[PDB]
């Protein structure tokens, strides 16, 4: 349950990759990682793919 | 339509395959792919060859 995790958080950007917020949370998959980190929101143009 | 189940489209007997819309009728390249999104008519999701 992702929409479980993110429940908990106040989220600001969600952006995906050849896949899309919606989708991410639906499909079932072989593997998921999970990388977390201190990030500030002020440098939102330098966190991208 | 959930992204992440696929169902093999099989040909019938005295049919042509569900794909013939979408590859051309003599193959560019070994191993070219064909993709074409489906209306939630069509059942949604994706038809891919």
């Amino acid at each position: 349950n992702l929409t479980k995790l993110l429940s908990l958080f106040s989220v600001n950007d969600f952006t995906c990759s050849q896949i899309s917020p919606a989708a991410i949370a639906s499909n079932c998959y072989s593997s998921l990682i999970l990388d977390y980190f201190s990030y500030p929101l002020s440098m939102k143009s330098d966190l991208s793919v | 339509s959930d992204d992440r189940t696929e169902v093999p489209q099989l040909v019938n007997a005295n049919q042509y395959s569900p794909c013939v819309s979408i590859v051309p009728s003599t193959v560019w390249e070994d191993g070219d792919y064909y993709r074409k999104q489906l209306s939630p008519l069509e059942g949604g999701g994706w038809l891919v060859a």
